[PDB]
């Protein structure tokens, strides 16, 4: 999933666009996936109580 | 890009560019004060 | 026999300490 | 081919081992994507051949160690791997 960025894959954001817009659009993706990965974990933990 | 005449605005012209290695670096030739605005891509890092 | 892949992102399954041997 | 190594295939660039591919997708198919939806098969530009792309050898590795107090031996579990491929 994209989550709002122009593109869902890391190396086409590095290579398609330069440093300064690119850390924004980085930024997106990583926020995105830890949010994701966050969630997972919580209930993983309900599940394990 | 040195064409004699262009169209006018109203009926503008269109032309596909295809089987061809591009080369930007020419175009940095032109009139001095050309805008180069880009998006969705680095003006400079064109070429690869 | 009445009770029943590779990820590469990084997502593993660690074994149990206790064998089903052990258990019976 | 058959080592890790940083590749670019027209301007798709990624990093891993590049192996002979037995996947027969028909002529016009160019790309192969996979069930996590990431490109692991590609077709050379300059000679149309089929390869595989599989990520370089990663693995976890832990450390079983006695309390520091009493000794400073330790040993190392590599987990989910063979230790031949090491």
């Amino acid at each position: 999933s994209k989550f709002g960025a122009i593109s869902s894959v890391l190396n086409d954001i590095f290579s398609r666009l330069d440093p300064p817009e690119a850390e924004v659009q980085i930024d997106r993706l990583i926020t995105g996936r830890l949010q994701s990965l966050q969630t997972y974990v919580t209930q993983q933990l309900i599940r394990a109580a | 890009f040195n064409a004699t005449r262009f169209a006018s605005v109203y009926a503008w012209n269109r032309k596909r560019i295809s089987n061809c290695v591009a080369d930007y670096s020419v175009l940095y030739n032109l009139a001095p004060f050309f805008t180069f605005k880009c998006y969705g891509v680095s003006p400079t890092k064109l070429n690869d | 026999n009445k009770v029943t892949a590779q990820k590469f992102k990084g997502l593993t399954v660690l074994p149990p300490l206790l064998t089903d041997e052990m258990i019976a | 081919k058959n080592k890790c190594v940083n590749f670019n295939f027209n301007g798709l660039k990624g990093t891993g081992v590049l192996t002979e591919s037995n996947k027969k997708f028909l002529p016009f198919q160019q790309f192969g994507r996979d069930i996590a939806d990431t490109t692991d098969a590609v077709r050379d530009p300059q000679t149309l051949e089929i390869l595989d792309i599989t990520p370089c050898s990663f693995g976890g590795v832990s450390v079983i160690t006695p309390g520091t107090n009493t000794s400073n031996q330790v040993a190392v579990l590599y987990q989910g791997v063979n230790c031949t491929e090491v």
